[PDB]
RNA sequence: AUUGGAUAUGCCAUAUAAAGCGCUUUCGAAGAGUCGAGUUGUUUGCAGCUCUAAAUGGGUGGUCAUCUAA
RNA sequence: UUGACCUCAAAUCAGGUAGGACUACGCGCUGAACAAUAAGCGCAGGAAAAGAAAAUAACCAUGAUUCCCUCAGUAACGGUGAAGCGGGAAAAGCUCAAAUUUGAAAUCUGGCAACAUUUCUUUUGUUGUCCGAGUUGUAAUUUCAA
């Protein structure tokens, strides 16, 4: 049982190919979604920081923003992380905040009926 | 309501209704074929859990293996060869004697328009669950084969990954 | 102090009692839904106002035929 | 009589943390000598460019 | 006192200072630890300063809490709940109350995303002050106890001590209302009425002396707003001190049956307590008071009480308070039997049920919180029959 | 791509409602017997609320029924 | 401008937050109701046969053995103590109803 | 020619409706021959057999932390 | 009695679906030599499986799964031989059971009638009505993140 990295040129390429695709059906949003900054959990790199999965939800509440929508303004959630430095809290709050004042939101057409 | 009380009926399996009837029902199901058809659940409350609905295209078949491979994860591989066309969801416990086990088997009618035109069960139709008794994708399956998450629970030691540049 | 006595059982060496009510014998007297009782119970029902609506829907553009329409046809 | 096996367990961790620290103060202190530790501009060299 | 604070107090009518106010309000703008009257607007003077102390921290709900009011009883932290809504009705700071024989589930999910003004019973604040997580109790800046000897009197001994020693006291004034020891640390008629005929004499009561000028008091304000909507549904129209829960209103229904010579009108002990009771042909105290020995003192028209068969404890109380007693008779074939009638009407409607079952609920509560156990027993009493007066055939099933 | 934001929000602006013939003398009936104030007070009433709407929702027709 | 900036530090100043209740944390509380629900069919299903045994052993007052019956049966302590004090509620409730 | 997701715009909308955030003097259900134990095979889990549970409980880690199975 | 309801059957009763083939990858059962190894048997897809913690960790704590790199030939075992950590690729979350819609089974397959619709006269739907399914519970609702 022996394994050949000759497709490794190939493989490559084919991401970048996976994602020029995956621009050209979501134009104005990032390839990528926002993460927030967290730190590894261990001694040896606890005074890292690196990024994270997503926005707990005192962070998304704090910032302002509902969890149901965060969902769809590309912010992604994380019930499982929690907040229980407010350094954590604030670096992550901030992060949400510089991201929304660069965040156009383009109107979507609604239902009007005439009567209500 | 109900299920709630046949949920802690169920959990005394040797109290005196339960074993009244566990001779009363194991003497009645020996009398029938091995693999026959149930009309309701001998466990509404169990079946409901386990994803059965009252509706068409909700199949029910009840199996008794002999004692002495898992006995549950048998009933389902022997339900399924049965019906060849449902698919089968779940299995549960029903009754046991000395000599056997009796197991009843959940199946869907993956073409019953009922089930078709389910948004939840749909996932069943999809030709990648065919027969899921016989790949081990069923909660017994799951188990008899040691998949989870946990610290209690091949081919990635023997290989040699020479990558390009080495 | 348990002066180290061994019992004399150590492994080391009526079948149809009456029904025991003892949880229902007195009346309980007061219900268990502590959940306060909700709009439902009191105002007309919503499933059939949604119901009613539709059929509205259906006879003003024709999809039903009308009570009257039924007793001439 | 010493700690426990399983305490001695932590003694490379107590040895491995300082690591990622350590590494990362050398890459800053070896760079922040590279600014002080460079050659003057030589002012003949701008006569042609 | 700021601009949203003035707004406010005019709303209530509340302009003039109290004679206690005028040396203590002036005061406690500066937040130091100063330590009334029985019904002297003491409830403005250990809040105005407070609302003003949050609004010069400027607290959030993410700020914790910072100023805790302790009651004696519950009845005594719905008063202070009720004027807290209305002077914070025009600022941003939060305003709740911990009380005992509530929701604690629902009485710590709402400390946990921020309370910043809290009134609360000492039995409740001692278990969120020990077994609640969530609750940011480090950051107190103000704490006030009112009525220490009613306090001390319930039987608050240990809880004072527990409570006071987690409270961090530094940089933080005490208001207090033994006590030193504490503060070193900083004629009658009765009735014999079964209690599933209780509700049904007084009805019939009122119908007879309709045009007599009659006050009831009962222990509940919830039951007030009960009774008074009871009462004015089934044609008995009925003023009551409750309203929509605002002081002005309470002070001008007040007012109107001062000058109205007939009438019927509905409070609570403490709602009456410190007003000037004016000329009234009858009196009737519907429950137990929670204060027997400030009843007799109130009293000294003509008196009623409306005593349970199995209460009478409270009549040998009057024998070690020498006060004179006479008893009333009643023949119960007289009295109307619209029970019939008053079931099936809370059944088929909806807010009348809600109030019934809250004005249960504070019932069995404050019967529950009363002090003279030897006198009133919530054992003793049955609850069943306690259901029946309220317009309920079958108890509702409140939590203890 | 923000100025087309801006225009596509401006086109979509109204976003109050108006009223149906229904709730319409819904609000009409409350209204002329129950003042305008006491809204707790007329959805405490339930001879003419029939659908039994709260303070909340009465408020709001108050207010979709003014344009 | 939007950036994640890893490395080195962000900070040493730490502030811990009382953290508030996970209602899956919440599991195994006794709901009211449920608690009824159970004892009504702890009386209808009656009694285990091995169990049943272990009354009549408290009843004769054989509790040293009616501990080592449950041990074996069910397993350890504390399983058998539970068993046993909800066996002896069940002894105490029907003598002094019946 | 055949389709895909968007835009533009016409018509129709059953909206008496349905959501999010907020406040709670009212509430909060949680998967059993399963977990677990003894014992026997298989290769730690899994399987048979013998018994067989609980409700701030139960699993796992270090009186605590985390998690919430069937 | 009638006749309901339950079971029992049959029919060339309508509408269906299963089998065998392939097997590089994939999921199971099972297996001796020389090792979950060949084989044997069983079941699938364009991927399969796995999957939104009864998961780590003892930290300023991380956060579904999968693959890659390292951790590491390390711990442990007694030569066999990992896992957190870290760094990358990619990212997305969810549906039930346990609640009385109880002021109204609100849910659904099938027959028939027209209306449509098409990779399509070969597809797939809607409306109306009738009959069944279903109250031993089909919809809405809620899933612990609440």
């Amino acid at each position: 049982y022996v394994k050949t990295w000759f497709n490794q040129p190939g493989r490559k390429l084919r991401r970048r190919q996976a994602r020029q695709t995956k621009a050209a059906k979501i134009a104005p949003r990032p390839v990528e979604a926002i993460r927030p900054a967290v730190k590894p959990p261990t001694i040896r790199y606890n005074m890292k920081v690196r990024a994270g999965r997503g926005f707990t939800l005192e962070e998304l509440k704090a910032a302002g923003v509902s969890r149901r929508v965060a969902s769809t303004i590309g912010i992604p959630v994380d019930h499982r992380r929690r907040n229980r430095s407010e350094e954590s809290l604030q670096r992550n709050v901030e992060r949400i905040k510089v991201y929304l004042a660069h965040l156009i939101v383009f109107p979507r057409k609604a239902g009007q009926p005439k009567k209500g | 309501g109900a299920y709630k009380y046949l949920e802690e009926l169920a959990k005394k399996k040797q109290s005196d209704v339960n074993l009244f009837l566990s001779r009363v029902r194991a003497w009645e199901y020996r009398q029938m074929n091995v693999i026959h058809r149930a009309s309701r659940p001998s466990r509404p409350d169990k079946a409901r859990r386990l994803g059965y609905k009252a509706k068409q295209g909700y199949v029910i078949y009840r199996i008794r293996v002999r004692r002495g491979r898992s006995a549950r994860c048998t009933a389902e591989e022997r339900v399924g060869r049965y019906c060849s066309n449902l698919r089968v969801l779940n299995s549960y416990w029903v009754n046991q004697d000395a000599t056997y086990k009796f197991f009843e088997v959940i199946l869907v009618d993956p073409s019953h328009k009922a089930i078709r035109r389910d948004p939840r069960i749909n996932w069943i139709v999809n030709p990648v669950h065919k027969h899921r008794e016989s790949r081990g994708l069923t909660s017994i399956g799951k188990k008899s084969r040691g998949i989870g998450k946990g610290h209690r629970f091949w081919l990635r030691h023997n290989t040699l990954s020479l990558r390009r540049y080495r | 102090e348990i002066d180290a006595g061994y019992s004399s059982d150590s492994s080391t060496e009526d079948p149809y009692p009456d029904y025991d009510d003892f949880f229902t014998n007195t009346v309980r007297e007061t219900p268990l839904s502590s959940a306060p009782e909700p709009k439902r119970r009191f105002a007309p029902s919503k499933h059939e106002q949604k119901r009613i609506l539709q059929l509205a829907y259906a006879i003003r553009k024709g999809r039903i035929l009308t009570s009257e329409q039924r007793a001439e046809r | 009589t010493f700690v426990s096996s399983t305490m001695v367990r932590a003694a490379i961790r107590n040895q491995a943390a300082q690591r990622y620290v350590n590494r990362q103060e050398s890459k800053l202190e070896r760079q922040v000598r590279a600014q002080q530790n460079v050659i003057p501009e030589d002012p003949l060299d701008n006569v042609f460019a | 006192l700021s601009e949203n604070i003035q707004k406010a107090i005019k709303e209530m009518g509340f302009e003039t200072m109290t004679e206690i106010q005028k040396r203590s309000i002036p005061p406690l703008l500066a937040g130091r630890d100063v330590l009334a009257k029985t019904g002297s607007g003491k409830t403005l003077a250990f809040l105005i300063p407070t609302i003003e102390m949050l609004y010069a921290l400027k607290f959030k709900p993410r700020n914790g809490t910072g100023v805790i009011i302790i009651s004696p009883t519950r009845e005594l932290a719905l008063q202070i709940f009720g004027v807290a809504k209305e002077l914070l009705k025009y600022h941003h700071q939060t305003f709740g109350i911990v009380i005992g024989g509530a929701n604690r589930r629902a009485e710590a999910d709402k400390l946990v995303k921020g309370v910043n003004l809290l009134v609360a019973t000492p039995g409740r604040l001692l278990d969120h002050l020990q077994n609640t997580k969530g609750f940011v109790f480090r950051n107190l800046r103000s704490l006030v106890i009112d009525e220490a000897d009613r306090i001390l009197e319930i039987g608050f001994e240990d809880e004072m001590r527990q409570i006071m020693k987690i409270l961090p006291s530094e940089n933080r004034q005490t208001l207090l209302f033994k006590v030193e020891d504490l503060a070193r640390i900083s004629e009658q008629g009765y009735v014999v009425v079964d209690s599933d005929k209780r509700f049904l004499l007084l009805f019939s009561f009122l119908k007879r002396n309709l045009k007599k000028k009659v006050i009831v008091f009962m222990s509940s304000c919830a039951s007030v707003k009960y009774m008074a909507e009871l009462l004015n549904y089934i044609d008995l129209p009925v003023l009551d001190l409750h309203g929509k829960q605002k002081q002005q209103r309470r002070t001008n229904t007040f007012f109107e049956f001062c000058n109205a010579e007939k009438g019927i009108l509905l409070c609570t002990n403490v709602a009456a307590r410190g007003l000037d009771i004016p000329a009234v042909d009858w009196i009737v105290q519907y429950d137990p008071p929670d204060d027997p020995r400030d009843y007799i003192h109130r009293v000294g028209g003509k008196s009623l009480m409306f005593l349970a068969p199995s209460e009478l404890g409270f009549l040998r109380y009057l024998k070690t308070a020498k006060v004179s007693l006479n008893e009333f008779e009643f023949p119960a074939n007289k009295v109307a039997n619209v029970q019939s009638q008053l079931e099936k009407l809370v059944s088929k409607n909806y807010y009348l049920q809600q109030s019934a079952k809250d004005g249960y609920r504070s019932y069995l509560q404050a019967y529950a919180s009363y002090s003279l156990k030897s006198i009133f027993d919530i054992n003793k009493l049955d609850l069943a029959k306690v259901a029946k007066s309220f317009g309920f055939a079958h108890p509702p099933n409140v939590n203890i | 791509l923000e100025e087309e934001a801006v225009k596509k929000a401006a086109r979509q602006s109204n976003k109050m409602l108006p009223l149906s013939a229904f709730e319409h003398a819904y609000i009409q009936r409350l209204i002329n017997k129950y003042g305008t104030e006491d809204f707790e007070s007329m959805a405490k009433d339930v001879k003419l609320n029939s659908k039994l709407f709260n303070g909340s929702k009465l408020k709001n027709l108050y207010i979709r029924m003014k344009a | 401008a939007p950036g994640l900036v890893v490395g080195l530090n962000k900070g040493k100043t730490l502030t811990k937050r009382q953290l508030p209740e996970r209602p899956s944390r919440r599991k195994g509380h006794l709901s009211k109701r449920t608690a009824f629900v159970r004892s009504i069919v702890r009386e209808v299903a009656g009694f285990a046969p091995y169990e049943r045994r272990v009354m009549e052993l408290i009843r004769n007052s054989q509790d040293k053995r009616a501990r080592k019956l449950a041990k074996k049966r069910l397993g350890t302590l504390k399983r058998a103590k539970g068993k046993i004090e909800e066996l002896t509620s069940v002894i105490q409730s029907s003598r002094l109803a019946h």
